[PDB]
RNA sequence: GCCGGCAGUCGGCAGAGCGAGAAAGAGAGUGGCGCGGACGCUACGCCGCGACGAGUAGGAGGGCCGCUGCGGUGAGCCUUG
RNA sequence: CGUCGGGCCCGGGGGGCCACGCGUCCCCCGCGAGCGCACGGGGUCGGCGGCGAUGUCGGCUACCCACCCGACCCGUCUUGA
């Protein structure tokens, strides 16, 4: 009786070390190519860049449809209709971030609220000290690390997000999947910022560092985490 | 029968005694002496106890008989154990699981018949 | 049978102007007052040396009257020569301008 | 049965491989390897014959007992830990010992051993200190070195010979050890003038003098 | 814009494609060439304050 | 040597010092026990910075360090012998205490079954 | 779970990303490679000092 | 707060699991020596994650906080107090 | 004409690849096992040194004193003590 129970036991023991095999390729093959998407994109605008300087021309390069919003202000004393956005933004801290595609509708919502947020378009690398360091994934309603590749591919998985790299694709270039892996992280706990801020009350064209930072948010980043 | 009566018994019996923040259970045939829904000597119809022989050396181990209820002079038997210290252990090892008699506590009557045999030694040099 | 032992004066708790943290205090090395030449006493172990009345042990000698509490220097204070030292218990408040000793026996360099 | 080679692939950076697990497939040449498919004893009383049992279970139980902890995984004893040495501590300079009872002499380093602990001798004439071990961390190291490859240290002595047994009496093993180190260091150091005498004066911090200033 | 979605809801069901049926925000301006004609872009230049009242 | 716990964790306390009600040290009439102020216009209810600190939820000490004494027992009331027995699966982390209405001659009698059972007494000697 | 963080714990990164090996083996052999070109580019230089 | 978990301590009447990316079974059949296994579960109990913790008037809940007397209960204590 | 362009860098005549088996047809050009090291589901040492029966060890609280910082007397009326 027991003598192919055991059979039992151990191929279905073997059936899940192939199974898991087989996915573990599939996450290496993937970045594979997501390393080769990123050499493809960070290239092609440095092709599109010289050829336009090769004649008479301009390349102007599209505006990034993503950026990063930290809100930099207490919940002390905030409007009613700046409230508002910030609870819809996830940003009910401070030192909070969140990732926000670009939309009529997203600068609209962004063009009302810059004396209490700071952002900015992130870099390619900027991305990954958020999510690998400060990647929180709402799981349940709970706040649940990303400690395995098994927690993402449970929620996204029927989406065709399944790792970091399936994660971090669907963010930096912004796929048509891209609202729920928003709202699959978590609003990042970042810290304060190691070297001070220059001033949080105005706005970032006088020398403040509220509204848009546009280019020099990667700076900050590397502080708050 | 056994889980309805317990519901009784819990909180205001007269073998219970919680006095600063413990709970305790002094009856009969209770090892452990925990006011606990397994560890009690009465509700069950199955009971294994352990306690020190009247004359002060060896176990008598006491029984449930199973087979007639409502009859406390027959219900219990109890049997003296006096052996080398390792058979003690063992002959009530064999009363539980070789009998199929209730087996959760198992291990916990060997405890409680491990600290009575030093309680009859000498115990202070 | 010299001294193996550099002169650090207690200044001081951390504090800020109407707050005061006991349990961080900041020390002045006389020989040191720059910022980029802090890094050799970081982590050496400074000690405050006082004595009383009571005899109390001694190791490796005859009991005496003096007592020490032991301590660690954690990490430079504001550019000036100014260093933070954590001790196992906080200072008794009256050592303050008073000279303690800091050691060099937890080394690096 | 086979003899066990090393790594093939050298050390790039601690947990790193050099070459691919792919090239490491041509390396081992898995290729062409592959593969396809007591507590009781008798003994004779003079009766019958006895069956005794081994480990016995115990006469005695407590009451109540800790569970079993949890298993970690990088956390090894004191024993196999990996012994590092400062880059200024090479085997011949001078050092400065300060935490024992030998306060500020400077005292001649020799080797490291297996625990860690730096067997150094500054020469019993000079600076009346023994072969004893000492601590890097309570060292200073001064940059003052001496030609000390050419000497023969005996193997003999290890961490089980300076360790401390249970008044303390000199073992003759322990002066003939002394005197077999004096005959090999002791002429090398009088070979550099004005070492022999700066072995027997006693570092110390006077006024005007910050270590954080001074080299050594 | 429901009788036209309806009647690309029936056309393109024999063909199975999925068309952007939802409304959607404005994008981004989608990347582009910028050219000037061989001339250089004239300079600007602030003007100088004169009190006009 | 005595008879220790099972287990003997570091007990850490987050605070030593008693809770004093407010103008206690004033009036003779205001005892140590801790009242809370519930006045409009009271230092000690609104939190000031340099005054007494109100006891709060966040005082509490760990669960697991609970309840013993610096010994590392739990202790437990006793009467008389027959109470004494309860504690013969609990001798490796409970302390049997006695109580001040037991007199001296049966006192020593629970003391001398304490040891039989190897029961810790935190007053083996109190009457003599 | 204690959360490691990937960028400083190895394998946790690789954990999470297998492909981090290989990227951690490049731009090991590369800045080596490099780095002994540029040094006998400078002996190309002190070469070129010399005559 | 979790559609939270724990009746599975199912032991020579036994086979010790259901953290695992994917809607469902470690399911029954029929032709070609050594007696052994830590804790537990006052299920008004035990255990695991996530978030949060200010407060007047005011409201609700828990008191193994306290006083007095009564029905039971502790083969309770007490002139050796 | 240009692109360290894009198509697994279309196809033909010195360095890196999580690519490894055998047989048949068509189109195109599911159990192999054995040990070890460890950036791997939250600390261990399989490391030690001293001072102690007639003056010392520990006592966070608890009695007093000394120092630094903070700190206006409680209840009530009140927008405001």
């Amino acid at each position: 009786n027991f003598a192919e129970l055991k059979i039992k036991r151990l191929r279905k023991k073997f059936a899940q070390k192939m199974l898991r095999k087989a996915r573990r390729k599939l996450i290496y093959e993937k970045a594979k190519h997501y390393h080769k998407e990123y050499r493809q994109m960070y290239r092609t605008e440095i092709r599109m860049a010289r050829m336009a300087r090769k004649a008479g021309n301009f390349y102007v390069p599209a505006e990034p449809k993503l950026a990063f919003v930290i809100r930099i202000r207490g919940i002390n004393g905030v409007s009613p209709k700046v409230r508002k956005v910030l609870q819809l933004l996830r940003l009910r801290q401070i030192f909070n971030g969140t990732f926000v595609k670009l939309n009529k509708a997203s600068i609209n919502m962004l063009r009302i609220v810059e004396p209490y947020i700071a952002w900015g378009y992130p870099n390619l690398k900027s991305v990954n000290e958020l999510i690998y360091k400060r990647g929180y994934g709402k799981i349940n309603k709970k706040r649940i690390a990303l400690t395995d590749n098994a927690l993402i591919a449970r929620s996204l998985g029927k989406y065709g997000i399944i790792c970091m790299e399936d994660l971090i694709h669907e963010i930096y270039t912004v796929g048509k999947r891209f609202k729920e892996a928003n709202n699959f992280l978590w609003p990042f706990k970042l810290s304060s910022p190691r070297g001070g801020m220059k001033k949080k009350t105005t706005h970032f064209v006088e020398g403040e560092d509220a509204g848009n930072r546009e280019d020099q948010i990667n700076r900050l980043i590397r502080r708050m985490n | 029968s056994a889980h309805l009566q317990w519901m009784v018994v819990r909180n205001c019996s007269s073998f219970l005694i919680k006095r600063n923040k413990q709970t305790y259970s002094t009856e009969p045939n209770n090892l452990k002496a925990r006011n606990s829904f397994r560890y009690n000597g009465l509700i069950h119809r199955k009971t294994v106890g352990v306690e020190p022989a009247a004359d002060g050396k060896g176990v008598v181990v006491v029984m449930k008989r199973r087979s007639g209820q409502r009859k406390p002079a027959t219900s219990y038997v109890r049997t003296t154990i006096n052996k080398n210290a390792r058979a003690t252990l063992s002959s009530i090892r064999h009363m539980i699981r070789k009998n199929k008699y209730h087996p959760d506590l198992r291990m916990a009557a060997i405890r409680r018949a491990s600290a009575i045999l030093r309680s009859q030694k000498p115990v202070m040099v | 049978s010299g001294r193996l032992w550099c002169k650090a004066i207690f200044a001081g708790y951390k504090r800020g102007l109407r707050n005061q943290r006991e349990h961080t205090a900041l020390l002045k090395i006389e020989g040191v007052y720059a910022r980029d030449e802090t890094e050799f006493y970081l982590g050496k172990r400074c000690a405050y040396v006082y004595k009383a009345k009571n005899n109390t042990v001694t190791p490796g000698g005859k009991p005496n009257k003096t007592r020490v509490i032991w301590g660690k220097v954690t990490r430079a204070h504001g550019n000036s020569g100014m260093v933070r030292a954590k001790f196992r218990s906080n200072l008794p408040a009256k050592a303050i301008g008073h000279r303690i000793r800091v050691m060099l026996y937890p080394s690096r360099i | 049965k086979g003899k066990p080679h090393c790594s093939r692939n050298p050390v790039l950076v601690r947990g790193i491989g050099r070459y691919s697990r792919s090239a490491m497939y041509s390396r081992k040449a898995l290729y062409k390897r592959k593969y396809a498919a007591l507590a009781t004893v008798t003994k004779p009383v003079g009766g019958g014959t006895r069956v005794v049992k081994l480990r016995k279970m115990p006469r005695y139980y407590p009451t109540e007992d800790v569970p079993r902890k949890l298993l970690s995984h990088g956390k090894k004893p004191f024993s196999q830990h990996v012994r590092k040495l400062r880059a200024s501590i090479t085997p011949g300079t001078i050092l400065i010992i300060l935490t024992g009872r030998h306060r500020g002499k400077r005292v001649v380093f020799l080797k490291q051993l297996s625990s860690g602990l730096l067997l150094v001798t500054g020469p019993l004439s000079l600076n009346r200190v023994p072969l004893r071990r000492t601590h890097q961390k309570f060292v200073i190291a001064t940059s003052t070195k001496i030609d000390i490859s050419g000497v023969k240290i005996p193997k003999h002595l290890t961490d089980a010979y300076f360790k401390k047994k249970k008044k303390y009496e000199i073992t003759e093993q322990r002066k003939v050890d002394q005197k077999a180190v004096d005959s090999q260091i002791l002429p090398k150091i009088k070979a550099v003038p004005q070492l022999q005498g700066y072995l027997r004066s006693v570092f110390a911090l006077t006024n005007g003098v910050y270590p954080h200033k001074l080299v050594f | 814009r429901v009788k036209e979605n309806d009647q690309k809801k029936k056309e393109a069901k024999e063909k199975g494609t999925w068309v952007q049926l939802k409304r959607q925000p404005a994008p981004p301006r989608e990347a582009h060439f910028v050219r000037t004609n061989g001339k250089e872009p004239e300079l600007l230049e602030p003007i100088p304050y004169e009190f006009m009242a | 040597a005595a008879l220790r716990p099972l287990v003997k964790p570091k007990i850490v306390k987050k605070r030593t010092k008693k809770f004093i009600r407010h103008q206690s040290d004033r009036y003779v009439k205001i005892k140590r026990n801790w009242r809370k102020p519930r006045g409009i216009d009271n230092r000690v209810r609104r939190r000031f910075k340099g005054q007494i600190l109100m006891p709060n939820i966040g005082y509490g000490s760990n669960k697991k360090t609970k309840h013993m004494l610096p010994s590392g027992f739990r202790k437990f009331l006793v009467h008389n012998v027959k109470e004494l027995e309860v504690l013969l699966m609990c001798n490796k982390s409970y302390c049997a205490e006695i109580a001040h209405n037991v007199s001296s001659k049966n006192r020593k009698a629970i003391v001398e079954r304490a040891a039989q059972l190897a029961i810790r007494v935190t007053n083996p000697n109190a009457r003599l | 779970v204690l959360k490691k963080n990937p960028l400083k714990n190895l394998r946790i990164m690789l954990k999470l990303n297998p492909y981090a090996k290989t990227m951690r083996r490049n731009t090991i052999l590369r800045q080596a490679r490099n780095h002994k070109l540029r040094v006998e580019r400078a002996a190309a230089a002190l070469a070129a000092k010399s005559d």
